[PDB]
């Protein structure tokens, strides 16, 4: 029951900083070294740093050299990485991965915490209808920041033929997404269709009714 | 600095079939090389390290072979749980620890042509001064599709954004969403809004349109 749990992620402005954290479990932790690997959107994996398993060696990749500093405290089962003067190349998903009993072997990984670098201010979504004329209909969840938002149809009761798409980042720095559902054209003037949008980052809830 | 190049970029295969993934290093890392499995929303998973050896819990359908410069990952009898993304990672010369750009193992299915839908902007949105036109491509295979927006016969470029869902757990289909965004002033001086879709399940392009009004 090896568990690596990342914490700390969040939103920040360019030139700002965050302190990440990785808590270990189900294994004796000073013993192995620790890695940070990040995954930007529409991208692969790139390694960033590792801290030996005792406290002494710390490697970094060229790119966060200067900007990032790593550390640990085995008596607590954490480890932490302070990231400063953050840029939007830094934006992505950060995983802490354990090192093999320097192995250079990430043998167990965490799920990751998300880092967002934007000068955009928080904002709740404007929810627009994608009206039908089998039929297709949906909701346009527009101009929200930051990620994420969840969408339901009829409070959980419409689950089939539902496609909720990955959001897209516009120039405004606001996100935009689509949620559609395919239904019978005979149900249109009979059945009610409501998309439930939840954007927790802004404490915002919207229900949008979509009709013909 | 070592550079891993993976091929193919995407591999489309059926379960029961053999999958063969390659990882070329720019310079002998020799034995030294791991393979990882990655499913969306999940944590990467170590499959085999030191090139040929599976870690514990990893099935026999998985074998690594190779040396120094050229490596192969064979998943010899595909289960649905393997369609994931595979990455190779080197550790002879680091930092930095390098990775390939991954190979995506996707499911081969029969060609399914997209059902296309076009959606005009709501009146509500138009009051805020912007207009979003949306074109939906529903459950098609394969993934490669082409959306071309046209406004009053003029081909649009640079004013659209797109999104594709993950392959369906049930269908093995993909759906795509395209949003054409324009000012309200522009939306109102034009008439014909069309969405042209090009896909291998069509003998020719499908066009859904609407006239403002």
């Amino acid at each position: 029951q090896v568990r690596l749990v990342e914490s700390g992620g969040g939103v920040v402005q360019p030139g700002g900083s965050l302190r990440l954290s990785c808590e270990g479990s189900g294994f004796k932790f000073g013993d192995h070294g620790i890695h940070w690997v990040r995954q930007a959107p529409g991208e692969g994996l790139q390694w960033l740093t590792v801290i030996s398993s005792d406290g002494t060696d710390e490697r970094y990749t060229d790119s966060v050299k200067g900007r990032f500093t790593i550390s640990r405290d085995n008596s607590k089962n954490t480890m932490s990485l302070q990231m400063n003067n953050l840029r939007p190349e830094d934006m992505g998903l950060y995983y802490c991965a354990r090192d093999g009993k320097y192995s250079g072997l990430l043998d167990y990984w965490g799920q990751g915490t998300m880092v967002t670098v934007s000068s955009a201010s928080f904002k709740g979504p404007s929810v627009f209808p994608l009206a039908p004329s089998t039929a297709a209909l949906g909701c346009l969840v527009k101009d929200y920041f930051p990620e994420p938002v969840t969408v339901s149809w009829n409070s959980g009761a419409l689950t089939s033929g539902v496609h909720t798409f990955p959001a897209v980042l516009q120039s405004s720095g606001l996100y935009s997404l689509s949620s559609v559902v395919t239904v019978p054209s005979s149900s249109l003037g009979t059945q009610t269709y409501i998309c439930n949008v939840n954007h927790k980052p802004s404490n915002t809830k919207v229900d949008k009714k979509v009709e013909p | 600095e070592i550079v891993l190049t993976q091929s193919p970029a995407t591999l489309s295969l059926s379960p029961g079939e053999r999958a063969t993934l390659s990882c070329r290093a720019s310079q002998s890392v020799g034995g030294y090389l791991t393979w990882y499995q990655h499913k969306p929303g999940q944590a990467p998973r170590l499959l085999i390290f030191d090139a040929s050896i599976r870690a514990t819990g990893i099935p026999a359908r998985f074998s690594g072979s190779g040396s120094g410069t050229d490596f192969t990952l064979t998943i010899t009898r595909l289960e649905p749980e393997d369609f994931a993304v595979y990455y190779c990672q080197q550790r002879s010369m680091w930092p930095p620890v390098t990775f390939g750009q991954g190979t995506k193992l996707e499911i081969k299915r029969t060609v399914a042509a997209p059902s296309v839908f076009i959606f005009p902007p709501s009146d509500e949105q138009l009051k805020s001064g912007t207009a979003s036109v949306v074109c939906l491509l529903n459950n098609f295979y394969p993934r490669e599709a082409k959306v071309q927006w046209k406004v009053d016969n003029a081909l649009q470029s640079g004013n659209s954004q797109e999104s594709v869902t993950e392959q369906d757990s049930k269908d093995s289909t993909y759906s795509l969403s395209s949003t054409l965004t324009l000012s309200k002033a522009d939306y109102e001086k034009h008439k014909v809004y069309a969405c042209e879709v090009t896909h291998q399940g069509l003998s020719s392009p499908v066009t859904k349109s609407f006239n403002r009004g």
